[PDB]
């Protein structure tokens, strides 16, 4: 009986926040038919958009993640 | 010889790969057909099927044409890295592969009126959905997609060459479990509001044999349902007897269910064996409880009542319940 | 036309440099269309996931002029 | 702002990457990061686990030395292949 938000994470690897910053254009993002996806043993609730910014060792860098 | 070689050396120069075939022109139509050598295996758990072909194009193409040399030119197949061919590439694909031994299984083909055959040896994991909600008794419709990455149909198209006969060798494979019953060839343009994308469509439909199953899966239910009905035969007083066939059925029943989902695709899918062997296992556990009712009125409290309608009414309801089994799933 | 113009734009651009290095944050638009969601392997904590992913952003020394 | 790419020029320009840095002085001490991104497996049949990791080396190049521009240089990744690193 159990849920789960699995992420999808992409950012920038050597070029930190002050140097490149992402955005999303429009709409977020988009799905086709999902009858036509290959998911058997859970169904597709709806998915969402995030922006944030990480602190790592090297910089701060723009992180723009998207949640199923 | 010499004439064949400064013929080449002239066709190779002056040629772009940047630029396709009449870029100011009209669109480039590419036939493509295809020869399957062997679909290697079938998988419903990450639903997808392995595929070896022999793909091939063919295009017009006015820069390569040379006169005087009536004989076909099978260059090497390294020619084709100085040649532009179509962006081809298949919609569905996990991954795929062009076998490289002895030398990279690939061909390029010119002809004196300036055609191309392109050719290659790929296998494919391409991908399609299975309804396995009627499974074993199931028909799956499977489909390799065929598109252009970059052009639109304004700029290159794609069709069926010989038609029909555009694939062949169906008849050579030989699936494990599942048996080609059709192939069928769809040519045509997915529509976007920037423009429309040329596409092809081979689909098999896929019919799944069961001997297997009805053999080591329905049979031995069937059988062990019937060994349950035994019970009601069975003198009411002997107790020991009665109670050890009942939950030895169950047991075996239980056996049969853990020991096939070990064999069958590792998928958390409800399907058609799965309502069957609940049913038979619904059916085993009302023949117990049957006698637990037969010893807590009559011994616990001329063959008595229970027995003489269980006798009757389990036979023909478990008739009743496969006669609506394969119906529904037939 | 075509070939004089695709060879005119790799003159110069240092490609070793993003775009606006000294000058601002290079912006970048992301498009992401999710094709189908594989399945999920709960045995080893992943999933599958198809995407078609489009970048776009502004290099303005590739600026030229034609039809 | 072709500042930079004339600099960058000039930095590579003349570069040895047979060499490690101070290749008559004393040794190039070089400093590590581990950043564990995560731990995918372990696995006692083979005994033996998956890990992967942001991997950094940290080292000290008279070489690739440049001023007048007060700003760190991310370059593109191909540049690697350019400048010496260390075997490690
Ligand atoms: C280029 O990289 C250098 C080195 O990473 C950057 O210099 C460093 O800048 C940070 C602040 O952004 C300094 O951090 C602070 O230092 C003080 C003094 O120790 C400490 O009390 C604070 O807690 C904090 O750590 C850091 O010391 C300084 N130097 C080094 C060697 O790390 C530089 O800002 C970067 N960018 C440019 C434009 O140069
Ligand atoms: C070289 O290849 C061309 C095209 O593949 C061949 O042209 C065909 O040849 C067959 C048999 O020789 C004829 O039945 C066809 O009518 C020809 N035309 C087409 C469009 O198929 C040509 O024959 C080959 N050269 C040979 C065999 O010497
Ligand atoms: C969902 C099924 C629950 C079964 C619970 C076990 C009951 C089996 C024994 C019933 C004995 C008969 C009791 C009623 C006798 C009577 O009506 O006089
Ligand atoms: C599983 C369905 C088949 C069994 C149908 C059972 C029908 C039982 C009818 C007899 C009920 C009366 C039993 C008590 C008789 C008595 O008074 O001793
Ligand atoms: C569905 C594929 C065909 C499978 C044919 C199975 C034949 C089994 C023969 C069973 C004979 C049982 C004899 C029992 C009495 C000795
Ligand atoms: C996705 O991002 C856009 C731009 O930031 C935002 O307008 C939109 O609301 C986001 N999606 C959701 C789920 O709100
Ligand atoms: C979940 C499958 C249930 C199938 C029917 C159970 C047997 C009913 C016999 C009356
Ligand atoms: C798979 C559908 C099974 C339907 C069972 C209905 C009960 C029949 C026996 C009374
Ligand atoms: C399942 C057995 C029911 C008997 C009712 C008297
Ligand atoms: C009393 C005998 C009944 C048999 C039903 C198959
Ligand atoms: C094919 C199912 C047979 C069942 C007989 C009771
Ligand atoms: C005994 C009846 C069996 C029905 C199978 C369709």
């Amino acid at each position: 009986m159990d849920e789960h938000s699995c992420p999808l994470e992409f950012s920038s690897y050597g070029y930190p926040r002050e140097e490149i910053v992402y955005q999303w254009k429009r709409s977020s993002v988009e799905v086709g038919d999902t009858r036509s996806w290959r998911l058997y043993q859970f169904s597709f609730v709806g998915l969402r958009n995030t922006t944030e910014v990480v602190k790592t060792t090297s910089g701060d860098y723009v992180v723009m993640s998207v949640y199923f | 010889m010499s004439f064949v070689k400064e013929t080449v050396d002239k066709l190779l120069k002056g040629y772009d790969i940047r630029l396709r075939p009449d870029f100011g022109g009209p669109p480039v139509c590419v036939g493509m057909n295809i020869d399957i050598a062997s679909i290697d295996m079938v998988s419903e758990v990450n639903m997808d099927y392995t595929l070896t072909m022999y793909f091939q194009q063919y295009w017009r193409d006015k820069r390569l044409a040379y006169s005087g040399i009536p004989l076909n030119l099978t260059l090497d197949n390294r020619v084709a890295d100085q040649l532009w061919v179509p962006d081809t590439y298949f919609l569905n694909d996990k991954k795929s592969f062009v076998h490289g031994v002895t030398v990279k299984n690939r061909m390029i083909r010119l002809h004196p009126d300036g055609t191309v055959l392109y050719g290659l040896r790929i296998t494919t994991t391409a991908a399609c959905m299975m309804d396995l909600r009627r499974y074993p008794l199931d028909e799956q419709n499977c489909t390799l997609e065929i598109e252009s990455y970059g052009y639109t149909t304004d700029d290159i198209e794609f069709y069926w060459r010989g038609g029909d006969k555009a694939v062949t060798g169906v008849e050579r494979i030989e699936l494990p479990q599942f048996s080609i019953v059709e192939h069928r060839l769809v040519s045509r343009n997915v529509v976007f509001a920037t423009g429309a994308y040329p596409r092809l469509s081979l689909s098999f439909r896929l019919k799944r044999n069961i001997g297997y199953f009805i053999l080591q899966t329905y049979m031995p239910s069937i059988l062990i349902t019937i060994l349950s009905w035994v019970s009601f035969w069975i003198n009411y007083d002997a107790s020991a007897a009665r109670v050890a066939l009942g939950i030895t059925t169950v047991l075996t029943m239980t056996t049969i269910n853990t020991h096939l989902r070990e064999t069958l695709p590792k998928i958390p899918y409800v399907k058609a064996i799965d309502m069957y062997l609940m049913g038979c296992f619904v059916f085993v556990f009302l023949a117990l409880l049957e006698y637990a009712f037969v010893n807590y009125i009559f011994f616990g409290r001329d063959v008595n009542a229970i027995d003489r309608w269980s006798r009757i009414v389990f036979p023909f309801t478990f008739s009743l319940f496969n006669l609506v089994y394969w119906l529904y799933y037939v | 036309d075509v070939t004089v113009i695709l060879n005119n734009l790799l003159e110069g651009y240092d490609n070793k440099l993003r775009p606006d290095i000294g000058v601002k944050p290079t912006l970048i638009h992301t498009d992401m269309y999710v094709n189908s969601i594989g399945p999920v392997n709960a045995i080893n904590m992943e999933y599958t996931i198809d995407i078609f992913f489009a970048q776009t952003w502004y290099d303005r020394r590739l600026k030229f002029n034609s039809t």
